[PDB]
């Protein structure tokens, strides 16, 4: 009852309880990170070559700072803990963040932000730090492709005849990358591969339509 | 207590809810009948607009009485217990109303306007409400109908229609882009709006290139 | 950029964002309710008819108060809202609570706490209330049966020869109830009926073993 | 960078991790070989001190093998690769615990298990024993011991079942103190009640045939 | 014809078959009601209890079923009585089970498919109302088997060390009978894979009794 | 008795399995013939009347294979073995309808389809054509005719596309008349809108270029 | 050419489907015979030697059905059509082993099993007995022998149970000597522990009551 | 005796595990070489600038030489009968290599490569010799994969100004569709995969249409 075995299992119960509490805390942090990252994405989708592209962009950078602050807390919550141990609790959140910053970066620079470039921003001092796993990164970029096809079709809609082709190129590259990796990668990633093919097709088909229409000199008027 | 007592009450509640579901299903089947009839009337350019709009609004009365009938089939404050069982039809109706209102005025119907057309109480008045999400869905359906309409218009020589539809639908797009959506039915349907907008934009291009700079 | 349409969709953005925020808040509340209810269950499983049964029981009642407090917050978060609209966000939590208080009640009284007896405790003033739905209740009681089979086998282990039969009886009743509902109930209830059969079988088999052992004339001894 | 630079780098990390998995798999296969050998030794009843001795001898093979494993992966990336040895690690915790029970008739401490396996306690930076893996090993023990109480009574060793009874009843009380997530550990815990039940039954049979004493 | 005429005609036919569909739904519903009445009744047997009376009451309810079915005997065309099989299946299999269970509690014998149909008001293979699919019958019989293993255990619990013996004999006869058959239906073969567990269970009860001198 | 009646049951089960055997064979030959007809008509994607005539004569071996199927089971147990020929039956409806369209640009009646296939109308006795099966074959027809429209324009025939548009719209509105409960069927109907839109866009493509 | 080589392919595919047909028939007859043998041996739960002899003579029609299967396909493509007889093969191993146990209370060797079955050993040429299939049949044997133990005690034979215990333990330790790759196989092995425990408990049940 | 039976069995299982591991290493190598040949053709779709199709095909055939030696090394290694054993593992690297090879032959000659020609390219033994073989199922799967790649290429080639290729691709893919129409397909994965060919056909026909209504033979 106060026996040695019972003492052991009490320290076990306290230890576990502590770990599960930390896990739950991280899960709430991760949900919040996910929601705010997706909101950032929705915002960025508001850009339309129109003037406010700058303001929008700036505002997104504000939101992302906020998200990073959440991430900061996660880093604190994890100090003195083994990295991947609590990973299942935050992976989704991280992935969403990856989708967000990368989307933003593509909007600004037409390039793919690297894993290390993303981590660079996840260092905080007063000094804590968090690193996105290559797999978090991979999944997040996969989703990024869907947001990009969304942007391509959107632009076609509002008269843009440049953007679509830029996206088609970037997406052809990313697809070739995932095909390079192939089955030397985690199951999750291969799951992505199909939806990835879907997106690529939609964009190449958009650009094809543009090429066909725009190459036409009509000889019959109305 | 008594376990038998408890489960008898519950089998009760459940049998009751099942009855409510079947009554609501009868009324809803009637409403789908009417909605299909209305849509048939409104097409159309697919053209005395005021006339067909008129007949349609006449059928909307059948709709009114039927929805007032539905109100009596279930507990007013248990709307969302049974929401899913009319959500689809309610959206189709929002769509039809919006479509009538468009063909006439070339404007987007307001929610309160749609409620008044259907025989329903605004959000401020206790009663059968129109969920914001069901509204939005109806509007998306409209947008789809309208891209189709722009194409068939150009086929019928009505070369002015596509440009009006263009302004309207581009406006809708800007609106929806303002929303932050969960991964639900509404986001799924919204995802098609961009394609509707694209189709219309294409039609407009074809026209401008073929001697129609307006 | 501020036509009638853009203004409309601005207010839409507001209403939506607001109710997604409320949904998320409720989801955190519900997760917390679930975890604390489950912990209460684990605690109650510590009872062994030994002396401390009272202390344990009291402590569980303390935890449940805490759980109810979070339920209180849920009630507040829901006032001025249509009941079932946010239900998907809290159902699990409620179910777990149902599983907990009912388990506790069975430990104290050997009876099944009714839905109304449960809702009675979910009224808070200084006024807000929350009512568990017939299906929250049903699912929670279904889970309750699993916790009860756990208790039966546990007691057998402790050489307890009364409890097992009490549980076998209570479970026979609850099973007969679910069989009385059946197809006239939600899919999620029927999903449970299988695991329910599993539990019943394990308890009836426990009681069968007890009856057979406890009713033998060992015509051969070892000391 | 460019898309290709990043993606080739990624093919890199992944190829590497795959290599680590293969190496860890070789070492682990060896460890399963050894663990099965040990169990075989401890299961002649399926004389005790001698067999405990031989077993502890094999545990040396175990020690060198786990030190070998430490060198196959990044020390601080334990939980990147945890899943790939946790099963074997649990089987080993179980074996150690079993040896110490047959000797001392008590429950092996965690730190004790670590030092038997050639592993660092939680305070010392290095290859640790996850509390959950330790617990799983203990549950395995309990199962082995209910079986053992039955086979003991079959072999005329009528005293064994009562010692096992005290031990396993205390284990049960211990575990009941834990609050478990719906995971592997809870699933296995859910068998403990059945092991306890079996032993209790044996004890009853004995007392009712005059034993007792 | 014009597309429109073809389709209004089709609307006619679909309306008709929907009247049939709704009729069947109402009837299946009624039969599920009568079923779980006969059940709530028959499952108060594991906790010894009363039998011959329960069987009588049960046969009354089977009378209810018999009229409910004999009312549709003429209503619809034949060919249609095999149509919505995947709906009245469950109810039918369960009623076959219940009936076989009553006949067992009465005589400790397996009721013939013919006898079952006659009890439920179902038409034999040639008359044209409703029919008892062979496979449906067999499913009800397997359900019987499971109920009987459960009853073996529970009856021992209640001091009846006689019944388990008979039940064991019976369930073994079932197992052999089934081994005669080659079962191509998927669901039915999966369900037969449970019969082996019923057999082992009952044999174990008979063993537990035999070894403590009760046989 | 237990063993007695399980032996009896064995008899019945063997019987049923043999019926399923025969039916399987017939349906196999029928799927073959259907593939051949399908090939003939597919060739339309350039003398059509000859193609349609050759199809119609293959439907002879169809008629015979069906009078043969009718003797592999007791007629009244139709819906019992329905699922074994469902697919083939639907494809056949499709093919028949396809032929009729290529001949007349109209929609074949369900009854006309039975007469082509060599089965009995609803009012008669024996082998019937499910309303569902008919409508399915029709939807397949539609998705095939949108394709035909496109290839037609590729072939220089700027007339068909318009007829196909009108026609598929008449189909769509007919379907709007119906309340669809069958799940697979409603599912297939959800695909008709894509065909409609396709043909309509083809026609637009012709109009803004001055063909009409 | 495209059509040339597609016609060629058609030829090959028809060939394969015929091979699968033949194999299916043979495996059908074989499953029947296996059910009959299984019935003979089952009726055990007492003239066991007569039973075992009768089984052994049914294995004659087995040997012939297998020499027949050997001629429905080219031997080297064994693992190509493996899946079609897997089940039957395993059951047969089981039955053979069962007989041998009833005769000698020992475990038949894989090679002996091929002998009773009329197939060729690994070293020979033709039809072989997969190591996996053998082990599967053995596990089925075990779960059947735990049942035999129980019914044996019901029958007054208090000797078998002990032999069966020792034996199934020898099986368990043999298995633990193995690294199991095959997934279905490892899965089935996870079921052996329940048989072990069962027989051990039977023996305990006898000991506390004074039998040894 | 039971112990003896089992140590013997441990021997046999060790052997077949050596086979299993060999095959795993080889399949891995072949996935590498595939990865690369796929990398040689990434950009045929963007087809801007030079685009050395013929060069790409040459290098591709070099890599196929790599595959040929890697496979011809195992030609004798294990017993026959065993070369049909772990099918569900080498199956997809095999299908993908059939696809790639068929694709190279198409870019070269606009013709479908025969199953015989493919096997010879990959270093695979014909139906009778001992070694690894090319299932007609597998071949056909590679050919369907080819079809999809070719519809994608039709679209992308139009995007890049090549209004000629789409025509040929359409003819070809129609020949494939008819050929398949000859066959009765029992294999379920293969049948499901054939259900995509209809999509490919419609896509390509639509491209040929989009061109035709704006003036191209």
């Amino acid at each position: 009852s106060s026996s040695p075995v019972m003492l052991a299992f009490k320290s076990f119960q306290q230890e576990l309880d502590a770990r599960h509490d930390k896990y739950e805390r991280l899960v709430k942090l991760s949900r919040d990170i996910t929601v705010e990252s997706k909101r950032t994405i929705f915002l960025l989708h508001r850009i339309t070559s129109a003037p406010d592209m700058e303001d929008i962009l700036t505002e997104s950078e504000i939101k992302l700072d906020g998200v990073r602050q959440k991430i900061f807390q996660v880093a604190q919550e994890l100090s003195g803990e083994d990295m991947h141990q609590f990973h299942r609790a935050i992976t989704t959140g991280l992935q969403e963040y990856v989708e967000a910053v990368s989307f933003q970066h593509f909007i600004k620079t037409r390039s793919l932000i690297s894993m290390d470039e993303i981590n660079k921003q996840l260092i905080f001092t007063t000094t804590w730090r968090l690193r996105v796993t290559p797999v978090d990164y991979l999944l997040g970029v996969a989703d990024l492709t869907g947001e990009l096809m969304r942007m391509c079709i959107n632009s076609v809609g509002n008269g843009d005849i440049d953007t679509p082709f830029e996206v088609s190129q970037f997406l052809r590259q990313v697809y070739d990358g995932f095909s390079f990796i192939g089955n030397t990668g985690p199951y999750e990633v291969s799951k992505k591969l199909y939806t990835l093919k879907q997106s690529l097709a939609k964009v190449e088909n958009a650009c094809y339509a543009l090429k066909v229409r725009g190459s036409e000199i009509p000889k019959h008027m109305l | 207590m008594s376990v038998s007592e408890i489960f008898v009450e519950l089998q009760g509640f459940l049998a009751a809810e099942q009855d409510i579901r079947e009554e609501i299903r009868k009324v809803v089947q009637s409403l789908e009948q009417t909605a299909r009839e209305i849509l048939t009337l409104l097409q159309g350019v697919h053209q005395d607009i005021p006339k067909r709009c008129l007949k349609a609004r006449e059928h909307f009365g059948t709709v009114k009485t039927h929805l007032t009938s539905l109100k009596t089939k279930f507990p007013a404050e248990q709307y969302y217990r049974f929401h899913e069982h009319w959500r689809f039809v309610l959206q189709r109706l929002v769509f039809l109303a919006a479509f009538v209102v468009y063909l006439e005025t070339e404007t987007l119907v307001t929610r309160e306007a749609v409620t008044e057309i259907l025989g329903i109480e605004p959000d401020r008045e206790k009663g059968f409400h129109l969920d914001v999400e069901d509204y939005l869905s109806g509007v998306l359906i409209l947008a789809s109908e309208l891209s189709r309409l722009s194409v068939n218009s150009v086929t019928a020589g009505d070369y002015s229609r596509p440009l009006h539809i263009s302004t309207f639908i581009n406006e809708l797009d800007s609106g929806f882009r303002l929303l932050n959506l969960k991964n639900d039915s509404l986001r799924k349907r919204y995802d098609g709006l961009k394609y509707d907008v694209k189709k219309v934009e294409e039609v407009v291009y074809d026209l401008s290139i073929r001697g129609f700079n307006k």
